[PDB]
């Protein structure tokens, strides 16, 4: 067959044209340079994972502008692109997936814009096949699957039109704007929080209980544990719980990172310092470990020896005890016993 | 959480002068030593108090890269305050301040507050632009001037509060 354009499907066009290939390599070099910049400046007051999210957001934005230019499509002014997952929280590693979705103001923008995001998914997939990075999940959060008006996307959740409503709802709620455009995102999040049938799946109690009951401690005698399942997930849900309880929000998504939440908990003295410091300490230890593990294996490697995880697991257990007290105090607050 | 005013601020200047680091210092009280060039336009939110009034600062951080200048220019109209940043170690970046000023005059609102920041004032051993030349160019355009350091945390807070004060004084009358 024939050479592929930069936005060709690699299954149909394994070989890029000489022009497309030079541009593909430019993107690969940007990702490689970003990893190199992180290593060289070890001990910077900006964490490796905060630096990665910053670098990757600039790279992805450049891919978006390049793609609109290449396909001869003008970028609508009222179109929003949002990061979801670890990237939205600025705790994605180099081998994390690239979860993004698109909110448009008008339904007719979709026909104009969806081809550009199909093109971008092809490029991202080709990069994934080459360096095992920026995976666009075809059954998850990608701008080709999740594109529409706030009404459309809320409709997907309210009706059946997506498998795992709860996980898509979590993704949309913990999303961060990539462009300086956030109002449609706000409208979408307010519709999800409005929906009576979503009432208790979006509550602080629910998020605290996921940290306590879902993402539970490793079994006794375990030799192996997951820095994701047993440490980073419980922390994530504890922080979602606190953000919901205290209405913590920034239009720029600054609240979604652990340090962002911790900054706000400290500013407003919303939690005792001892407890904030524990969450902060285990977050930094776990993300240092998780960032190292992925870079070393060049893939999502979350398993580590129980013995290496022991200090973090014990702090995570204290954080769960805290979480149980918050759920009780929330139930007790809604009851309001007098005398 | 209460808001009395929303001030729309714009950072403009050559790629590499430290617009992103000036805002990073203001918004997160940290310094990033690495150079990750801004693509299109970024924004940070920070609420401040002036005269017992809550002022939400919506701060647009523009690409200095020439490529994004059509996108960048479109924001001039909406800006209530504009920071013009040059780098005291880069003569070329100071020389372009007159061009940046001409572009504000052409595309910005008639009564937009302006401030010139001579950034990287911690790097005295590589200085190419004397402080007085900065003050002199600023005085000639009747625009307020400060030397700043995102790294050494010098005049970053003062710059943003002084620009916000000038905006507030203008619209209070
Ligand atoms: N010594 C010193 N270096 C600084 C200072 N401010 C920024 N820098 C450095 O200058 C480089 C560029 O800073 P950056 O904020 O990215 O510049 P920018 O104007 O946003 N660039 P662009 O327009 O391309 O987005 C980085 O290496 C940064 O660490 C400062 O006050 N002092
Ligand atoms: O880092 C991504 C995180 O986002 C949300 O909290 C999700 O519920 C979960 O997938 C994860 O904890
Ligand atoms: O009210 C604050 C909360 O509102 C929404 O749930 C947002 O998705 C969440 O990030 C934020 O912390
Ligand atoms: O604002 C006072 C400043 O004056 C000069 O710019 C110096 O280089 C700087 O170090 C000092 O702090
Ligand atoms: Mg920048």
């Amino acid at each position: 067959h024939m050479f592929g354009s930069l936005y060709s499907d690699e299954r149909d066009k394994p070989l890029l044209s000489p022009t497309a290939q030079k541009k593909f390599e430019e993107y690969q070099n940007k990702l490689a340079n970003l990893s190199k910049i992180i290593r060289e400046n070890e001990g910077n007051e900006v964490s490796p994972w905060q630096e990665w999210e910053n670098g990757l957001r600039q790279i992805y934005k450049e891919m978006i502008y390049d793609a609109f230019d290449a396909l001869g499509v003008e970028m609508p002014k009222d179109m929003e692109v949002h990061f979801a997952g670890s990237l939205a929280k600025a705790q994605a590693t180099e081998y994390s997936d690239l979860d993004a979705f698109v909110i448009v103001k008008n339904d007719e923008d979709i026909k104009k814009v969806k081809p550009v995001f199909d093109a971008l998914n092809n490029l991202c997939q080709r990069i994934f096949t080459a360096s095992n990075q920026i995976y666009p999940d075809p059954i998850g959060i990608n701008p080709s699957r999740l594109i529409g008006t706030p009404d459309d996307l809320f409709g997907m959740l309210k009706d059946g039109m997506v498998a795992d409503v709860e996980a898509t709802a979590m993704s949309i709620l913990t999303s961060k704007p990539v462009l300086p455009r956030y109002e449609c995102g706000e409208e979408l999040r307010d519709k999800i929080k409005q929906e009576p049938s979503f009432s208790n799946m979006v509550s602080a109690k629910k998020f605290y209980n996921k940290a306590i009951k879902d993402f539970t401690a490793p079994k006794e005698g375990a030799e192996v544990v997951s820095v994701k399942t047993h440490i980073m997930r419980p922390i994530d849900f504890m922080l979602m719980g606190l953000r919901e309880e205290f209405n913590l929000y920034s239009e720029d998504g600054a609240h979604l990172s652990a340090p962002g939440t911790i900054r706000l908990l400290r500013e407003k003295n919303l939690l005792p310092e001892e407890q904030i410091a524990r969450i902060e300490s285990v977050y930094n230890q776990a993300m240092s470990k998780r960032f190292e593990l992925h870079a070393e294996h060049k893939k999502e490697h979350d398993e580590m020896p129980y013995s290496d995880a022991k200090a973090m697991l014990d702090e995570v257990a204290k954080i769960r005890e805290l979480g149980v007290q918050r759920v009780t105090r929330i139930e007790n607050l809604e009851n309001a016993k007098k005398l | 959480s209460h808001m009395d005013y929303l001030f729309k601020l714009l950072l403009i200047g050559d790629s590499g002068v430290g617009k992103t680091c000036v805002l990073f210092r203001f918004s997160e009280d940290a310094f990033n030593s690495t150079f990750i060039s801004t693509i299109g336009i970024d924004f940070k939110i920070r609420t401040i108090e002036l005269d017992g009034k809550r002022i939400k600062l919506q701060i647009w951080d523009t690409a200095g890269q020439e490529r994004f200048r059509t996108i960048t220019t479109a924001y001039y109209r909406g800006a209530m305050g504009i920071m013009l940043v040059y780098d005291i170690t880069n003569e070329k970046s100071f020389d372009n301040i007159r061009n940046w000023i001409r572009n504000i005059e052409e595309h910005a609102s008639a009564d937009v507050e302006k401030m010139i920041l001579g950034n990287k004032c911690d790097v005295n051993d590589k200085r190419q632009v004397s402080k007085e030349r900065g003050e002199k160019l600023a005085l000639d355009y009747g625009i307020k001037f400060m030397e700043t350091s995102a790294k050494a945390n010098i005049n970053v807070e003062n710059a943003f509060f002084t620009l916000a004060r000038d905006i507030k004084a203008k619209m209070d009358k």
